[PDB]
């Protein structure tokens, strides 16, 4: 049974209180999925993602706030222009891109979060351990 | 090796514990790399929580405290107090969310992996605490004045708000007087009360407070700085005429215009009055109207011809200076209010409408102009034609309104449908047997006593055409005016003769509003207005820092809408000053400038304008305005180099972060 | 030539309130938030989404709603309603009712003696007791307990307990124990505070359209009103948002929006005013009725649609433009089919002039806004008149639209006037700035 290693990085103001709502609507999920809460997920650097991936994470999901409705205004366009050139990057260089995916999930929703929980415990499963870990990393 | 973390985790009374092994995590976290002491307690909430950590940190002299707990959203103020008292910095501490996140979504056949995921983000904390630093708090000075743009009924409620709260605040005036727009109205919708009359007492009243600076006639040059301190640079354009004060520091002792009027009496020039929309003659040296707050006679150096006969019908007094030019004034204030109000729009375009070609066509504001008693003739409304009193009066609605074609505004102007009926109500009570004749497309009666108003115009016989006008032709015997619509209920097309035609034209910004905007770095909005902080929950400011809106400059309203925005901007302006400090953010972004390569890229990705490129040892970097940052992070995750310090969330820490997910 | 005390208090804790609250606790003044309700969000916190933007109600409010409760310099008594005010300008003696809340917050609890905390706000309580109520933050469509809170974003997260339902069978003292924040005993608090200055925010409630009958709202089951609708579309209603029939919970894919509902009438039945924000929540949810269920289609009923503000009529455009149908006529009659309780709506379309009869899985009545119960009673325990249209009134309709006749009270919000949240909040800040002008000059003369 090998266990499927996701690492989420998802701002403080919209992401993080959905998955505070999910937890206190008592929304069950499967336990795989741990976060990072920075403040913006504008903060959330290419280098950051890279460096899951170099570590050995077999999938990357970074959550922030509908467009128009960032807490400070313009960080998810600077995020959404990043993880579309980290796509590429991923697609480029021989790594399955679909091992990561970025989500814009507000603060009223709960139940969506545990469905993208759902979905992405899914497709991890589905792709396998990144190849990555048997290469010499 | 130095850093002591302490984890305490609690079970939240058999909310965490039902899900997973506290003991488990406890043990767990007893051999992680900096740990000095791991206990568990039912409610570490609670006073005996605090109790418990005060007494770890100061029996095992921990570094930093970590808390396997609930939500930091929910009791993270209550364990930075916790820690605080006990010795550490606030900013030591650092929480696990195990209950909103671990043990309330994973409480059924999921035990094991529970308690690993709780391990996890133990780990996870524990790594992100050991490289944690004192952030002290620190906040800049405010200086104690305040500035208000535009001496219209927001403006100067927003100063005589301000200074009735004990701030000294200068209004500055584009004209020679302050009174604005509300000053040009004959009557008030739904009140019908004088505009003048309950506008004198708040002119008299900015007039003669001692906390207000009236500085009229005079404008903004530039501005620099932020919402500590704005250095703004204005000039006084140059009035021609001294102020009893000017004169007394200027060294005579004969006062300065006293008001007499004898100038404009014997002066030989003519030109038109732009407070009466250009219907009515003033002199070179003049006054809007009698009742013009600061009564001292301007003189229009561009239109005087210096023939030097108001000196002479001034003598004794000297106020007249005919040789005087534009002063330069450099004025210190802590925080700015804008109130630049709007304009017409110009309908001389959609040509359908003959506003320019046909003499009978009037706009709203002429209209008001021409039915006050202090207008060009006796409030007696007449055509422009002939001087004859019409019987026959149509307003157009929506004119150049709620228009996708690229010419008009697409916007509604929120108060056209309110004063067209205080239009009709004027002309069909002042001129007997006259019939008011509204083409309208959306009767918009939303506000206070407005329905009402409404209801009132209809029963004193006020036609309603429900039908855009489609165009206006004109007799050339008699300048009537045939006005073809559709009359849409009723379905029919029609054509009504009136002797006058008043267009409800659009309202846009002032000329030379969009410029100022841009001088304070206020960006506009998609109608061209000036943008909000927030649309919903903050009317008034705007994303520059110290920088507030009030009145139709921020969109058009009411004047009673108007006050509310103003005095609302004045007590979002006042806050800070009275305060005296604006408190820094926790976590601003530094620069460290030995690793700054002046690429510039990072300075247009802050959406407040904090990062700007300056010169230091003699190498151009990167300089923070910690007072208008905010702690988004924006610039940190950019900067290839890592030469921005996202103090608290700062690249190492993170990748620790990410380091011990992956550890054992 | 009288000194003025340098508190404040604000009565109401809706955006109108709060706002004032927070602007005047910024000025430094010591403030006093009252409300009625347990719970201070108010009226916006039961929305779903926000004309024009769109953005989610409690997203917005939730950071300023934190605010308030961490704040210092506002002491925050929910669940309180307000005695007797006697006094002036200078001092107002104001007493307060602390109603039973039947559980302790912690300071209480430590005041009280006992080292156990009061309700950190787990919710086990809830979970055991067997008394099954409506509950008024959803008014009457979901089930609450007798120990209860209205909803799960609540500021005071502290579990009142309803008394006159409550049947003390004690079994939450059990789920709560070695806490003992449960003390079904406790009765009336009756408190005394000196304020300077008042702040009356109270809001508005729903005009009662049982009357009109030639709509059924209480006759038939698939007539709701405007908030019903709000409370039915938000993911954290009743239902998980999903809109459906309260006759069968069938998912509708017809929906009628009858505008002016009780509104702009002179019957002496409805009220002869505009509501003024009624044409755009009837737009909002028109969007997302069209949003969330694919194929259904809205039609608007309407007369003299009004979206005057700051991008209103380009959000009236967008709703066209998505396929919302605009019929330009008042609703004559509802009748119903008694097989499938669908809703014939009987008007004219005055524009085509042609008498319509449209069927509609729903229908939503954008029904007339009113004072709150109880407004009249504080109004004049304050010395504050009555507007013709029945509204609170101010000084003088244009150039103070904030303060009262007597001295030292001040308007905020929809007490003074329907208003949109931007209005509302404007509104807000100019009666904090109205109130502090006295208290930071500290003196005042008569
Ligand atoms: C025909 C008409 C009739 C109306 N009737 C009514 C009515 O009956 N009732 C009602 O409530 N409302 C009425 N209104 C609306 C009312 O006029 C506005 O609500 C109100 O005037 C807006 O106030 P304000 O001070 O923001 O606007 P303004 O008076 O336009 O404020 C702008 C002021 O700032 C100055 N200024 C502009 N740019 C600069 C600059 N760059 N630097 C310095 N100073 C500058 C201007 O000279 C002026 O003094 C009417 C409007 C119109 C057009
Ligand atoms: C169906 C509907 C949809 C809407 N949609 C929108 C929208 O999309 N966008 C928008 O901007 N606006 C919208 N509005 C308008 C918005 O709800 C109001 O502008 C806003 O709620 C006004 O805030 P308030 O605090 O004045 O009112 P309230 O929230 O009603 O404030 C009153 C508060 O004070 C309390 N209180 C009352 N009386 C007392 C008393 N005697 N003692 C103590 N406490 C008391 C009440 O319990 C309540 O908490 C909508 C309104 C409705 C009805
Ligand atoms: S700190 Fe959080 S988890 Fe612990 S007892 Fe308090 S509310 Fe419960
Ligand atoms: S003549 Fe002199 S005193 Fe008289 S109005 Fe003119 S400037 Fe003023
Ligand atoms: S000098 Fe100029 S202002 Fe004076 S009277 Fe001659 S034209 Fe008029
Ligand atoms: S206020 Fe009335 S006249 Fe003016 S644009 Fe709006 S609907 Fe047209
Ligand atoms: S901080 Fe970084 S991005 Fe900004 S100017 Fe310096 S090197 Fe360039
Ligand atoms: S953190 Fe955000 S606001 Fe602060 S300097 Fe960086 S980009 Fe600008
Ligand atoms: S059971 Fe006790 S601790 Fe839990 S919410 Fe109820 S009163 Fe508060
Ligand atoms: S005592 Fe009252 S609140 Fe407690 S469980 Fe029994 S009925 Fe419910
Ligand atoms: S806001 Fe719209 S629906 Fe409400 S009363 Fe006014 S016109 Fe009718
Ligand atoms: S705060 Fe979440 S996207 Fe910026």
């Amino acid at each position: 049974d090998w266990k499927p290693q996701i690492l989420a990085i998802i701002c403080n103001w919209c992401s993080y209180a959905g998955a505070d709502l999910a937890g206190g609507a008592r929304i069950q999920y499967p336990p795989t999925v741990r976060a990072i809460r920075v403040m913006c997920t504008g903060r959330v650097d290419m280098l950051f993602i890279l460096k899951a991936f170099v570590e050995g994470a077999d999938g990357v999901l970074v959550s922030g706030c509908h467009f128009g409705d960032c807490h400070y205004l313009e960080g998810n366009y600077k995020a959404a222009k990043r993880m579309f050139m980290i796509k590429n990057l991923l697609r480029n260089i021989g790594l399955d891109d679909r091992r990561f995916r970025m989500t814009f999930v507000s603060a009223s929703e709960g139940a969506k979060w545990g469905m993208v929980m759902e979905d992405v415990t899914n497709t991890i499963k589905e792709l396998g351990p990144s190849p990555i870990k048997e290469f010499k990393k | 090796t130095e850093p002591r973390i302490g984890v305490f985790v609690c079970h939240c009374g058999t909310n965490i514990a039902g899900s997973m092994s506290i003991d488990d995590v406890v043990n767990y976290a007893k051999t992680l790399p900096y740990v000095a002491v791991a206990d568990q307690y039912q409610y570490m909430c609670s006073t005996p929580g605090q109790k418990k950590i005060d007494d770890a940190i100061k029996e095992y002299n921990l570094t930093g405290v970590v808390v396997a707990a609930c939500s930091p959203r929910l009791h993270e103020p209550t364990f930075r107090t916790a820690t605080k008292e006990g010795g550490l910095n606030p900013f030591r501490f650092e929480m696990a969310n195990i209950r909103e996140q671990n043990s309330w979504v994973h409480m059924h056949g999921m035990w094991d992996e529970a308690t690993q995921k709780a391990k996890d983000q133990v780990r996870m904390a524990v790594a992100k605490a050991a490289k944690l630093e004192d952030l002290v708090p620190k906040s800049v000075p405010v200086e104690k004045t305040a500035m208000v743009v535009g001496g219209g009924v927001a403006g100067m409620q927003a100063a005589l708000d301000l200074a009735s709260a004990g701030i000294k605040t200068y209004l500055i005036e584009r004209t020679p007087t302050i009174g604005g727009r509300m000053s040009q109205l004959d009557k008030t919708f739904p009140t019908l009360d004088c505009s003048q009359c309950i506008l004198t007492p708040k002119m008299v009243d900015v007039g003669r407070h001692p906390n207000i600076e009236m500085m009229t006639y005079t404008e903004v040059e530039k501005v620099e700085g932020y919402i500590g301190n704005f250095d703004v640079t204005l000039r006084k354009k140059a009035r021609g005429v001294l102020t009893p004060t000017e004169a007394t520091a200027k060294g005579i002792v004969g006062g300065g215009c006293n008001g007499c009027g004898d100038c404009s009496a014997v002066c030989p020039v003519i030109k038109p009055n732009p407070f009466e929309m250009g219907m009515a003659p003033r002199k070179a040296i003049y006054i809007y109207h009698a009742q013009v707050m600061p009564l001292i006679y301007t003189v229009d150096f561009d239109s005087c011809v210096k023939c030097g006969l108001c000196v002479e019908a001034c003598g004794d007094k000297k106020a007249i200076d005919l040789e005087m030019q534009d002063e330069f004034i450099t004025v210190k204030v802590g925080t700015a209010v804008l109130a630049t109000g709007y304009e017409l729009f110009p309908i001389e375009n959609k040509r359908e409408w003959g506003y320019k070609q046909f003499d009978n066509v009037i706009n709203a504001l002429e209209f008001e102009r021409l039915i006050c008693a202090s207008g060009p003739t006796g409030g007696h409304l007449v055509r422009p034609s002939d001087g004859k009193t019409p019987m026959k009066v149509g307003f157009v609605l929506c004119a150049g309104s709620r228009d996708n074609t690229g010419i008009g505004k697409p916007y509604c102007s929120r108060f056209c449908c309110m004063y067209s009926l205080k239009h009709a109500h004027q002309i069909m009570e002042k001129i007997p047997g006259a019939v008011a004749y509204l083409f309208y497309m959306d009767i918009r009666s939303f506000g206070k006593m407005y329905e009402e108003f409404y209801y009132r115009i209809q029963h004193e016989g006020a036609k309603f055409i429900r039908g855009r006008v489609a165009n206006v032709l004109e007799d050339k015997e008699t300048k009537n005016l045939h006005v073809f619509t559709e009359d849409t209920l009723l379905g029919r097309p029609v054509d009504v003769e009136v002797d006058l035609l008043v267009l409800a034209a659009a309202v846009q910004p002032n000329e030379g509003a969009n410029e100022l905007r841009k001088k304070f770095g206020v960006s506009a909005s998609q109608d061209g207005w000036m943008l909000e902080a927030h649309p919903k929950l903050n009317p008034c400011g705007t994303t520059t820092a110290g920088v507030f809106l009030a009145g139709v400059c921020q969109g058009p309203k009411d004047i009673p809408d108007t006050v509310a925005q103003a005095e609302g901007a004045a007590s979002a302006a006042s806050i800070p000053i009275h305060m005296g400090e604006v408190e820094l953010e926790p976590y601003f972004a530094m620069c460290i400038d030995e690793l700054c390569a002046g690429c510039g890229m990072c300075v247009n990705l802050c959406p407040y304008s904090a990062l700007s490129l300056g010169e230091k040892n003699g190498r151009t970097v990167m300089v923070v305005t910690e007072a208008k940052c905010k702690g988004c992070g924006t610039c940190g995750g950019f900067c290839p180099g890592g030469a921005i310090k996202m103090q608290h969330f700062t690249t190492p820490q993170i990748v620790a972060q990410i380091d011990a997910f992956f550890a054992g």
